[PDB]
């Protein structure tokens, strides 16, 4: 028996906004998220940066289901 | 030469109370955010100071963004 994947259709997309604070290696990033924290440490991580430097907030999504 | 005393506390009982807000994410980066702000007093500075003392952990895990 086969089952074939399935797209999430979130009738909004990916998106992210993202403001350098130019201190200190601070950004603070609005994003369509359901992981605000893998968010932070994944930016975090790519910097070089200490996580308490990354803010990340999150309002609402037109749809995640996952995805 | 002239000497000086100078009362320390509000005048107004109730203003002399005070809040703050610590966060340690999981790459032990600490963010404390308390309700004084700065001015050039350097409060935050000593703020950073003390947390790094109370906790046993150099500063540079330390960090204040904003009131
Ligand atoms: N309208 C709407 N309803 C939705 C979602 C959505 O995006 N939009 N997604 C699902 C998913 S998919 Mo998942 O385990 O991250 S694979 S769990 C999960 C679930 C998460 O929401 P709680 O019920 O825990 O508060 O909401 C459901 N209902
Ligand atoms: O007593 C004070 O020094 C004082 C200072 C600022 C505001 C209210 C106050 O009572």
């Amino acid at each position: 028996l086969y089952i074939g994947g399935q797209d999430h259709f979130y009738l909004e997309t990916h998106c992210t906004i993202a403001i350098p604070k130019g201190e200190e290696g601070e950004m603070e990033l609005f994003v369509s998220t359901q992981n605000a924290m893998k968010t932070q440490s994944f930016v975090a991580k790519m910097l070089g940066v200490p996580v308490n430097r990354i803010l990340v907030r999150v309002k609402r999504m037109g749809g995640g289901f996952g995805g | 030469i002239i000497p000086t005393k100078f009362g320390i506390s509000f005048t107004v009982p109730f203003l002399n109370q005070a809040g703050a807000l610590i966060h340690v994410y999981t790459d032990g980066s600490v963010l404390v955010s308390h309700g004084g702000t700065e001015m050039g007093q350097g409060l935050h500075t000593k703020m950073v100071q003390v947390a790094s003392k109370a906790l046993k952990i150099p500063i540079s895990k330390i960090y204040i963004s904003e009131t």
